[PDB]
């Protein structure tokens, strides 16, 4: 199989920046290279075919170049809708192969919200506490849980959305799950947030039982 | 109704001419690959000719210069003009719709062509049971033309154990055939066995009594 | 416009045969090459094979011994069979088609049409979620903006889909990636930020679909 | 002193299908006849109506370069006064064709192990093609009495098929790249001269 | 020309057997091949096209495979309506022809049955005409393959005999064969011992039935 190698595997850039992604084939593939854009939770979309030809409706800020072994995707002025994973594909020989992908990721501080467990969930025997960070950039954030001021470690899981196609921000949720009996042993449930957009770490809490 | 209906076949002497017709309904002849396939008695299928929807025609080597394929779009009919016919051209002729890589899906029922140089009724000779539990006797239906003949035993009363073989074409141009039956040896002296040979083309009906030979 | 819809088992046992089918609408089957592509979690796209309306097939050599592709032009469908499935066959499976090149060529190796993909999980029963409200309150109301949501808990396998107000509410919606809990069941949250004045005025209903278990729930989320 | 773009036609990395054959209009240039001047024995070279040794001494109004791909058993049809599926339904040459045909075995280029179904051809057409006619229509061919209405069914088939070029096939089923050079001389200024 | 060699010429199978028929082309024809089914008195029926694609309406137990020169038709579970004769076709434009295979007859398999051999001298009535027809009968045997050798005064006779075989009997699945040795009356009176030697799988050694002219 013709091995395709992309560089970098991930890069962070601002709106208006020039982005360049290299793709190298293990052998000459002439011009049989295609570029795909994949948004979070979406199928891939064809961007460029035959190393340099733009697909219909693709903006002219995208450009492809290269031949033989070495290829490049350039975004001349990055837009909020361009934050995506990018893949090169060769179509010179079977099997068809993809590159490893390149993830393209102003500062905005998160808005922080906290949700106690619902009464419905408590009735069933468990307590999930949810912390929401809304509309922030860059993606890096630290979210810690404190329960009556005890730092939780290993007790929560988080996940992060897609770079919004309008404002290029992220949102994140973190969930702390306890048994109902353990939930009822404590009073103050807090999530602490550290982010570049914040002067200092911030905390939002509630007291069990309002 | 998707079908192909052949006509025009029959008996003809060597060197003569004959025109076959293929009436189509459902399939448009001028829009398809239309082929003629023939099958001699007891042999396989032999491709003869084809006509493309664009007019291109092709012929087998054995029929080049003698057969010419054609069509009449207004009639939706395929034709095969056979000139300088020979004995080996004796076959059932099928017209068919060829789909190239998709096969030949539509076949006609076939029309029979017989090329030979005269009508004759058959001579029926007894195949007598030998003097030496079950014995075999029969009738030799020899030298007749054309096909076919029908043979029964005891006016149809005897059917169990009867084998009427398909006819063979002799070098003389006449057909030969035999119909045998196996019976218990105890019945050769008490049961009369007559074979009934019917050959409509010669208006010939013959009843031949088969008896054990007397030394 | 040609559309592609994947169908098949969302959950399969080890050593069974996965059978996927892609249904084709809105065009001629004979003008496209038809491909299957998979995307394992944390990996790139992997091409499985291609078929033509002529019956010609090409496979990825690494999968060729386990893969069979078939085309049913009467049903407008093409199918993938994958024998002896393993945990490594857990992926999103996409059907894709190649553009009907004119001057360019014929089957310009460039997938212009994609199906939405289907999640196939290989593990030995499917389980539907419970849906709990994340109710808006003073603790999820910072000034003029309030947050509310639904917690979609204890289901297996992925995926779930969530919409709000039957698709009429999209601004401010954030549906997060599911997390695999230590129980081996997934949990996911979907939240929306809304004007605080709309609490008790706008009805907020999250529409949850867990296709593997055929579980659908519309949960109304009310304050307090 | 522009040179006629012959390298772009012969040295092309990808060729067209026979039903959608590509044509390069070449005019107002100096023809370096050398790609066809001395061709090796493994090249099928047949000229009609004109001699190759005289092409350097002739000026033409326009020279058309038609390129496509067929299989080996079908190259004999790319000629004046020929019939067959390729000649009648894909690429037809006139009876008074003035030019040369060039064909070479491209089994090392257009044949994949898993089959190269990219190259296509037309199987069904209601009538024959006129000389230099290109039909890229993909309408469902009606072979019966009932209308198709874009439905692939009985007596309603798609008019294009794939070649499926595999290297293990015989020479008659291996891909051959064909380049047909037409030499036109009408009431016009002659611009394609030789040197 | 391309020569399509199809093997075996005939094969015997019971209901539920997995049948395999092989077709070999003289030169490579890629996937340009089709398989057909034909029953006595009917038109051919397209089964597989493009070597491995199942024609619409054909049961799924049929399947074709192969590319290049070697091709195989496969009936995974033989059914009663599948006892027929099968052909392969080179449905490719070049080189013209569109040749068919020799064909493979698939008859009904049963236990081996040895034939009953009977010899019949020419009748006195026929000798009066000038021709002597000696007939040898092979009654109710299986399988179809059988070898008949005429001997005239221990001289092996070839070229002056014809054979005829009945279709597989609808009740005991056996075959019956007739062989007719034709001589002139003058030649018939030049020899004494007339015999037909029958070799068959059901016979441990060749069986010979004979008579002496005039006894």
């Amino acid at each position: 199989a013709i091995r395709m190698t992309q560089s970098p595997s991930s890069l962070a850039a601002s709106v208006g920046d020039r982005v360049t992604i290299s793709c190298r084939a293990g052998q000459s593939i002439s011009s049989f290279l295609h570029w795909y854009q994949q948004k979070v939770g979406k199928a891939p979309k064809l961007l460029i075919y035959d190393a340099s030809s733009l697909q219909s409706g693709v903006p002219s800020r995208f450009s492809g170049s290269g031949s033989g072994t070495d290829f490049t995707l350039t975004i001349s002025s990055l837009q909020p809708e361009d934050f995506a994973a990018y893949y090169c594909q060769q179509s010179y020989e079977n099997p068809l192969t993809f590159g490893g992908g390149t993830k393209v990721d102003t500062v905005a501080a998160p808005s922080v919200f906290i949700f106690p467990p619902s009464d419905e969930q408590l009735k069933s025997g468990t307590a999930s506490v949810v912390c929401l960070l809304n509309n922030f950039y860059p993606r890096e954030a630290k979210v810690q849980w404190k329960v009556d001021n005890a730092l939780q470690s290993g007790n929560s899981q988080e996940s992060v959305t897609e770079q919004d196609s309008k404002d290029s921000t992220y949102s994140l949720s973190s969930t702390l799950t306890l048994s109902k009996a353990d939930y009822e042993k404590h009073k103050v449930y807090a999530c602490e947030v550290t982010h570049q957009g914040l002067s200092s770490p911030v905390t939002k809490s509630f007291n069990r039982g309002e | 109704q998707v079908q192909l209906v052949e006509s025009g076949g029959g008996l003809i002497q060597p060197g003569g001419s004959l025109r076959l017709s293929c009436a189509a309904s459902g399939v448009t002849v001028s829009s398809n690959y239309m082929s003629w396939v023939r099958q001699a008695p007891g042999k396989g299928l032999e491709w003869v000719s084809i006509i493309y929807s664009g007019g291109t025609t092709y012929y087998a080597d054995s029929v080049k210069g003698r057969f010419t394929i054609s069509r009449d779009s207004s009639m939706n009919t395929l034709y095969l003009q056979m000139n300088s016919l020979r004995a080996e051209d004796t076959a059932v002729y099928y017209c068919a719709r060829d789909l190239m890589v998709y096969g030949i899906d539509v076949w006609g029922q076939g029309t029979t062509v017989t090329v030979s140089s005269s009508t004759k009724g058959p001579s029926v000779f007894p195949l007598a049971p030998s003097s030496k539990g079950t014995a075999a006797l029969g009738c030799l239906v020899k030298d007749y033309f054309p096909e076919p003949v029908t043979v029964s035993w005891n006016s149809g009363a005897l059917t169990s154990g009867v084998h009427t073989f398909p006819a063979v074409l002799q070098s003389s141009g006449l057909y030969s055939l035999s119909s045998v039956v196996t019976v218990p040896s105890s019945s050769l002296g008490t049961q009369t066995y007559i074979c009934n040979v019917n050959h409509k083309p010669s208006n010939t009906k013959v009843d031949k009594k088969v008896e054990p030979k007397s030394c | 416009e040609v559309q592609l819809l994947e169908s098949g088992p969302g959950l399969v046992k080890p050593s069974e045969t996965l059978s996927l089918t892609c249904t084709v609408s809105g065009g001629s089957i004979s003008r496209y090459s038809w491909s299957w592509i998979r995307q394992p979690a944390g990996r790139g796209l992997e091409w499985i094979g291609r078929m033509y309306s002529s019956g010609g097939t090409n496979y990825n050599p690494s999968l060729e011994s386990r893969v069979t592709m078939s085309l049913d032009t009467s049903k407008k469908q093409f199918s993938l069979k994958l024998s002896s499935v393993t945990a490594a066959d857990t992926a999103v499976y996409y059907c894709a088609a190649a553009s009907i090149d004119q001057v360019w060529g014929t089957y310009r190796d460039a997938f212009d049409i994609w199906g939405q993909g289907t999640m196939v999980t290989v593990s030995s029963s499917t389980k539907g979620p419970s849906v709990f409200p994340l109710a808006p309150s003073s603790k999820s109301t910072s000034g003029g903006t309030a947050a509310l949501g639904c917690l979609v808990k204890d289901y297996f396998p992925e995926p779930v889909t969530v919409s709000w107000n039957s698709g009429a509410l999209t601004s401010g919606v954030h549906t997060f990636p599911a997390v695999l809990q230590s129980s081996g069941l997934y949990s996911l949250s979907s939240v929306v930020t809304v004007p605080s004045s709309s609490l008790g005025t706008q009805t907020y209903i999250c529409n949850v679909n867990h296709k593997p278990s055929n579980t659908k729930v519309d949960k109304r989320v009310e304050p307090k | 002193t522009n040179l006629c773009p012959f390298d772009e036609v012969f040295n092309a990395t990808r060729f067209a299908s026979v039903y959608a054959w590509n044509r390069k209009r070449i005019s107002n240039c100096v023809a370096d006849y050398s790609v066809l001047y001395n061709l090796a024995p493994f090249f099928t070279f047949k000229c009609y109506g004109v001699s190759p040794t005289k092409l350097n001494d002739l000026c033409f109004t326009n020279v058309y370069a038609d390129s496509f791909v067929i299989r080996g058993d079908e190259v004999r049809q790319i000629a004046p006064g020929q019939t067959g599926n390729i000649a009648d339904y894909n690429y037809k040459l006139p009876d008074d064709f003035t030019g040369c045909v060039i064909a070479w075995n491209s089994n090392k280029l257009d044949s994949k192990v898993s089959g190269n179904y990219n190259y296509l051809y037309r199987l069904f057409r209601k009538s024959n093609l006129k000389p230099f006619e290109r039909d890229i229509s993909t309408e469902i061919y009606q072979a019966g009495n009932k209308p198709c209405n874009g439905v692939a069914g009985f007596n309603c088939y798609f008019p294009l098929r794939s070649y499926s070029f595999r290297p293990t096939y015989g020479v008659g089923h291996q891909p051959y790249r064909v380049v047909v050079l037409s030499f036109e001389l009408l009431h016009a200024p002659a611009t394609v001269c030789g040197k």
